[PDB]
């Protein structure tokens, strides 16, 4: 015992601080101010974010399912996903929360009105939307479900041998959704891997992904003041031989860095864009009251080659800021027609197109690549 | 392709983060063709493939 | 007992935090964590810190940083002073000073890293409403002094223009002096635009020239004792002059103090655009052995029983600023155009700078207006 | 004069209700804004009031 430095403090402050507060709000400010005071990424999780944690590390949620926007400072929805209860029942596209069980929306941020819209899956909710041709609200009563969002989505390129695989965040799906993505696809040549804007999430999952493609060696390393730890490949990797390009950019972030780079370290891909944020850290999530978590810091990371990234990120072997593609100054005079026949359904989103690779400079980039390192396996086989 | 988003946030300007432990093809000239940069890039893409070979 | 939360997160802290640290550590960083949750003005004095404090009794840019929604602001910079020159105005963000982020710092921070020795230079990256990216500002440090205060007549007519740009020691001697030297006059426009604060003791001190009874503010928290009021006394030489009042959105503090107790008493007419709230006040206070906290401990209430925290003071008058109109339709005709008529039996404001802002222009217009209310009455 | 802290030409604040009017009974501030010399007017009839209530002795 050695608080007699803070407790004449707190016996300050409740003596002769402007307002009136009690113990019990004083303990709490010094909890949450001490979390966030040790390193840039420690903190404490009440009640209120412990919930959010573990929803985003299942992928399951329990609400509607209408993408709010703040358009104007007010609650409009820009899109509903397919699927859930929402798009069952007749809200679209340019609807506006006017209330949430009818009690009245004022411009707030989102934050509480989703804390309102969040209800357990068992129990049905009213909202009231306005929509902009009607001089009266819409009200609409909802049966509820849980929901599933995807954070990794796999697509044919239109033209060519090549998938493009997407990984938004880090969670429990991730290693088996990128593996049957895979194997649905057996005569793919090749993947890029956009990794752009990804924060990170569980350690398992970079380790996990990583291992899917190196078949020997050491993946990440461990260190700290206590017993540190070494991860290293199973042997048993698919994948060993197919030609990788991957996509970083200044908000990727931690697990991303992790994946990034071991694949870099081992010479399995090449790393094109910009460089990365570079957090060098693990962090242990640790239960300390029936519904409240502490997060600290645990540990420095570094990769297989001994260097670590702590405040400098990791550096591309091909740099490339964005942009639209240059165009060709004869364009066919930009016909109207097209070369469409006219002589008069599919789903589309199956497949990667050409107008959407031109708009993208780093996406074009990274498939240029895999058409050079195509040329020298057929080179090499002789 | 330039850099125009050149304020944006790092692991550096945090608070309270962890510490670190004439004659020649000039990068001015590389810039003002888009064509000789894509043929340096795909020579960095074939130097890789020979280091993973080897 | 009240510690059981706090022992256990301290616990884990000393057992499996990355590096090795001491229960010394860990109470300094509770302490601070604690001030910057309770308000934005709060600090903490170490053994260092705090004697040196008390040793100091200069140099800097003259900004005046207020917090507002979350992030730091500029209140208004000083006319004399660097920033000034530079381009710094009300209203702007800070977003880096020396390439250090503002994201989570104090004012009291921030102010430390502006102060220091004159002509060292100092780098600020501000962002603005109107632009689309940050503007970065390269300005050298100095010790500037400039009168706070000046009384200049105004051309054709009977009134005075005073300026308080500052409310430092002695205005009340400054206005009153220039007051004495011109006996003739018939009324004030007083310009508190732009005015970010001062001494407390000036400001009612002012405000005692031109009113004779009742309470000028009051001070409280919430303790009994120490619930300060402060009171005119009958020695007010100037009771019945008239006064045009000018504030906007870069005024606060001592600056809202005079125009809300002048406008309570129904003492002037106040014109122009709402203020910046600024309503609180703080006191330093020593806590261990060789150490103190900074705290907000009473805020500032009106003759009406209204506070400052954080509506401000709003103008009886509102008006924004821009030119003058100007008459096109010169050609028009007149009864001296017309055939057969009946025929008859430079230390002063100059009408060129009135004429470029309309809310200077409006002040005159409202004495003009009180003027003819006496003539009626007598 | 007008402020520069524009409200993006919002329509009517959203067109706000919560459940002809002989609108033309009275002077909008819409009308106001339209001419300087009635604002003019309505400032001097402001003055005079204050200075008026200030004799309330």
């Amino acid at each position: 015992h050695m608080f007699s430095r803070f407790s004449n403090v707190v016996s300050e402050i409740e003596k002769k601080y402007v307002d009136k507060i009690s113990i019990s709000e004083i303990m709490t400010k010094a909890i949450e101010g001490l979390l966030s005071n040790l390193d840039a990424h420690s903190a404490y999780l009440n009640e209120k974010k412990f919930k959010e944690f573990q929803a985003q590390t299942e992928g399951e949620f329990g609400g509607l399912g209408i993408t709010v926007g703040m358009r104007d400072g007010v609650l409009t929805v820009i899109a509903p996903l397919e699927g859930t209860p929402a798009y069952k029942a007749g809200v679209k596209s340019g609807d506006n929360i006017l209330k949430i069980n009818n009690e009245s929306t004022l411009s707030m941020s989102i934050d509480d009105a989703i804390n309102l819209m969040r209800g357990k899956p068992k129990t049905p909710i009213q909202i009231t939307i306005v929509r902009k041709n009607e001089p009266k609200p819409l009200v609409f009563n909802i049966i509820r479900d849980i929901i599933k969002l995807p954070s990794v989505y796999v697509k044919k390129i239109k033209e060519t041998p090549y998938l493009y695989v997407r990984v938004s965040g880090f969670d429990k799906n991730v290693t088996k959704s990128v593996l049957e993505g895979l194997k649905a696809n057996p005569k793919a040549k090749g993947i890029v891997l956009d990794l752009r804007g990804n924060p990170g999430g569980l350690l398992n999952q970079a380790v996990g992904l990583s291992n899917l493609f190196i078949k020997e060696g050491v993946l990440v390393s461990q260190k700290g003041k206590n017993k540190s730890l070494e991860y290293k490949a199973n042997g048993r990797a698919p994948y060993t031989n197919l030609p990788i390009a991957v996509l970083v950019n200044g908000g990727s972030a931690a697990a991303s860095e992790i994946v990034a780079g071991a694949l870099q370290d081992h010479k399995r891909a090449v790393i094109i864009g910009e460089k990365t944020f570079g957090a060098g850290s693990v962090a242990m999530l640790l239960p300390v009251n029936k519904d409240e978590a502490i997060k600290i810091t645990t540990a420095r990371y570094y990769l297989p080659s001994g260097r670590t990234i702590q405040a400098k990120g990791i550096t591309p072997d091909i740099v490339i800021y964005p942009g639209k593609v240059p165009e060709n100054e004869n364009k066919f005079s930009l016909k109207e027609a097209d070369l469409k026949h006219h002589l008069e359904k599919n789903e589309e989103e199956k497949e990667v197109t050409p107008k959407m690779i031109n708009d993208d400079i780093q996406l074009k980039t990274a498939i240029d690549s895999l058409k050079t390192w195509s040329i020298v396996d057929e080179k090499m086989d002789e | 392709p330039e850099n125009e988003n050149k304020f944006s946030l790092k692991e550096a300007d945090l608070k309270h983060h962890l510490e670190q432990e004439e004659k020649e093809v000039t990068p001015k000239m590389i810039n003002d063709d888009i064509q000789l940069k894509t043929a340096i890039d795909s020579l960095k893409t074939w130097s890789i493939v020979d280091e993973k070979m080897d």
